């Protein structure tokens, strides 16, 4: 008796750590009186984040 | 290059900055330094201009993108310490 299979949904599998293709970024904060002044800021946040 | 299994593997300068264009980050990760990448990011696209020994008067030649920087001693000035 060959009814086939019930496979409407896919059944993925993920990386042990949740995500492994991260990239590095640096925190930036608005400037003041420049309408775009985006300036760096690392007094509290480390300059490299994933 | 920028791939999904390439960068997924730990980047190597011998495995990215050679056969491939050595664009960036794969030009920096393995080097993990802004004091070594910036000096390698100008010796792969436009060549090392210090191979001609341009800075005379025993100056120092530092390689940059499109030009070179000459360090001249006391009493020496000019574009190329001449
Ligand atoms: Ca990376
Ligand atoms: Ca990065
Ligand atoms: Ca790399
Ligand atoms: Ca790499
Ligand atoms: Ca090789
Ligand atoms: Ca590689
Ligand atoms: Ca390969």
């Amino acid at each position: 008796e060959n009814h086939g299979t019930e496979d409407e949904l896919p059944n993925y599998c993920f990386p042990l750590g949740g995500v492994i293709n991260t990239e590095t970024l640096t925190k930036v904060k608005p400037k003041t009186g420049q309408e775009n002044g985006w300036e760096k800021d690392a007094t509290e946040f480390s300059d490299k984040n994933e | 290059a920028n791939s999904f299994l390439e960068e997924m593997k730990k980047g190597h300068l011998e495995r990215e900055c050679m056969e491939e264009t050595c664009s960036y980050e794969e030009a920096r990760e393995v080097f993990e330094d802004s004091d070594k990448t910036n000096e390698f990011w100008n010796k792969y696209k436009d060549g090392d201009q210090c191979e001609t020994s341009p800075c005379q008067n025993q100056g120092k030649c530092k390689d940059g993108l499109g030009e070179y920087t000459c360090t001249c001693l006391e009493g020496f000035e000019g574009k190329n310490c001449e």
